[PDB]
RNA sequence: CAGCUUUACAGAUCAAUGGCGGAGGGAGGUCAACAUCAAGAACUGUGGGCGCCUAUAGAACUUAUAACGAACAUGGUUCUUGCCUUUUACCAGAACCAUCCGGGUGUUGUCUCCAUAGAAACAGGUAAAGCUGUAUUUUUU
């Protein structure tokens, strides 16, 4: 078994091709790789590209994102 | 303790509806819940919000998504009131 | 056998100290005492039988219960031929 | 008046307890009701009499049904 | 504190109503008390698997249904 | 400590309305009378569907090593015995039965000793009694 904390530890430690989804969002999507762990479930993105889903790579770079908004990651 | 959780979980075993915030009616026996209601049914017909009816053996909910649950007429009798 | 009214003499011994009991889930069989296949065996007719004497009295009488052996006086003994090889020769 | 305070001013009545509203019925004197000090002392000083055997099990093979 | 009861779902696939009509395919890793999922990822909704190892959190689940029985 | 609800206050307007009203004692008594207490574990009423079935209210007392009594007599009839031999009187067992000494409640009434008010709330305040109260994923940030 794993609990999510644990398998964001995998992620923080890894810092593998992290995809993340939005909540209440579906326009876009992001892909980097976790950097950070919060208590909360707020990580920091080093590498994060703003990615607009398939119905091309747009500018992002490190982003501190306010984690309660989170849908999905995969590192 | 939540009153209408403590009803809901006596509810247990019976033939429950219940309708999400998505407008998803549902309808089966019901097997599990708890405090935030973890709604978990068997043999569950899934009626989505524009009518289409999809059976389906199991499904489990979160509850903050649970709008409203059709308890049968059996719980008005006995015993969690009085 | 000797386990008949143990609970309660027990009981009137200990001045109803002694809330006793008997039971047999075990299946722990034993031997008794003394040896089947005896002529003399024992003594008495009213007393309890000696520790030696027991077995043959148990069968003998168990024989009269079920109705086996011939009047009062018996033996339970071999049905074959040889003369049973002259009694082990 | 140290071991036993309490009756000793009234176990020698005629009535025990002619008035004592609280611990009898009345005059009539059908019931009563004692506090418990005053029961511990009636307790001891029925010592000779008493029943004196708690172990309900000793009356074995000698209750009544026995008999 | 209440620990909703995955057990019995856990090492299984499971169809996960998540918002914005989304679906998720995936065999079930594990949980938290927040019904956040730990799975093996799948086939997103004709089909296509985005990740190999996914975390969905709980406050964008809707539902998840038995696929495997 | 805050909210609500209840009571004793002071005066209230006293509408609003309630409710305690077409408001009416208590404690006892070697005091009565009445009912009634061994029965499918057992009682009674109420409705309804045809003496009964079916839902509804109720039920003091006495009990499950079974009994109103944590107690204990007596009388009768038979049957059996004993002492005997003729009966009473008796021995002590049985089965039946009765009598008696008492008991319980419940209801009435009387007798006694104490009593002895025909109106208080609302707006609050004072003080006291009954509950609740002290955002970062499923309730409300
Ligand atoms: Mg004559």
């Amino acid at each position: 078994m794993v609990p999510p904390i644990n398998c964001i530890f995998n992620f923080l430690q890894q810092q593998t091709p992290v995809t993340i989804w939005l909540f209440e969002q579906i326009g876009i999507r992001i892909k980097g790789k976790i950097v950070g762990f919060d208590e909360f479930m707020n990580v920091v993105i080093d590498e994060a590209v703003e990615i607009p889903v398939n119905s091309k790579g747009t500018p992002l770079g490190k982003i501190l994102l306010k984690g309660d908004n989170i849908t999905l990651i995969t590192s | 303790n939540g009153i209408p959780v403590k009803l809901l979980n006596e509810a247990q075993g019976h033939i429950v509806s219940l309708e999400l915030t998505t407008g998803a009616t549902y309808r089966g026996k019901l097997v599990e819940s708890e405090d935030s209601m973890n709604v978990q049914l068997r043999d569950v017909i899934a009626t989505e919000p524009q009518g289409a009816v999809t059976h389906m053996d199991q499904i489990f909910v979160r509850g903050s998504q649970i709008k409203f649950i059709v308890v049968p007429d059996l719980l008005k009798n006995a015993p969690l009131f009085k | 056998i000797e386990s008949a009214g143990f609970e309660t003499d027990l009981r009137l011994s200990t001045n109803g100290l002694g809330m006793c009991q008997l039971y047999f889930w075990h299946k722990i069989w034993r031997k008794v005492p003394g040896d089947v296949l005896d002529k003399d065996a024992f003594i008495p007719k009213l007393k309890p039988a000696p520790i030696n004497s027991l077995s043959r009295d148990f069968v003998m009488k168990t024989r009269r219960r079920k109705g086996i052996s011939t009047g009062g006086f018996m033996s339970n003994d071999g049905p074959t031929l040889e003369k049973y090889i002259s009694a082990e020769l | 008046s140290q071991d036993d305070e309490y009756v000793k001013d009234w176990l020698y009545d005629s009535r025990p307890l002619e008035e004592d509203s609280k611990k009898v019925n009345g005059t009539s004197y059908k019931k009563w009701s004692f506090d418990l000090p005053e029961m511990s002392n009636l307790y001891r000083l029925s010592t000779p009499l008493r029943d004196e055997v708690t172990d309900k099990n000793y009356y074995y093979l000698f209750d009544k049904k026995s008999f | 504190v209440s620990t909703p009861e995955l057990k019995k779902y856990m090492d299984k696939k499971i169809l996960l109503n998540i918002n914005g009509s989304r679906k998720v395919a995936g065999i079930l890793r594990g949980y938290d008390i927040f019904l956040n999922v730990v799975l093996d990822d799948a086939m997103e909704i004709n089909n296509h698997q985005l990740g190999l190892q996914t975390v969905i959190r709980g406050n964008s689940i809707i539902s998840l249904e038995a696929l495997d029985a």
